[PDB]
């Protein structure tokens, strides 16, 4: 078995991952919202590892973290957008490659 | 040993969030990431 192209990540996610995390959290996506373009941003830079398990990781916080926006918080219905993303999972980590 | 083990017993919680505001500041100045994380997590148990 080899690596994962980036884009072969954002296939990934999009369908076998992201919603099994949706799972966990208890949510659902009428209040979770998350683009292809976060994604995106998110493997290109926050983990550049062949695997896929931080980039489950990643993924895991930013929804929990979602959670708790909603629960208590203000918005009905958070929608990550990648001005936004800063917010819930910090700076970027990685940039020169 | 074995008849001793509780099976089910599920000691009820506190859910309210403000009554845990109060009794984590009671005890502890600062160190706010430790709060804040947990905070978060009774917020969560309390949803699903």
């Amino acid at each position: 078995v080899s690596g994962y192209v980036a884009q072969e990540k954002l296939a990934i996610a999009e369908r076998y991952l992201v919603p099994q995390a949706r799972a966990l959290c208890g949510l659902d996506e009428s209040k979770a919202k998350l683009s292809s373009d976060v994604l995106t941003l998110l493997i290109k830079q926050y983990c550049r590892e062949s695997g896929v398990r931080n980039l489950q990781k990643q993924v895991e916080k930013v929804l929990r973290k979602s959670a708790y926006k909603i629960v208590s918080g203000e918005a009905e219905s958070v929608e990550v957008t990648p001005e936004n993303l800063q917010d819930f999972v910090g700076k970027p980590v990685f940039t020169v490659e | 040993w074995l008849t001793s083990i509780p099976w089910g017993k599920y000691s009820n919680e506190n859910l309210d969030l403000a009554r845990a505001q109060a009794v984590l500041e009671e005890d502890h100045y600062g160190m706010e990431d430790v709060k804040k994380r947990i905070l978060e997590f009774i917020a969560v148990s309390q949803l699903r």
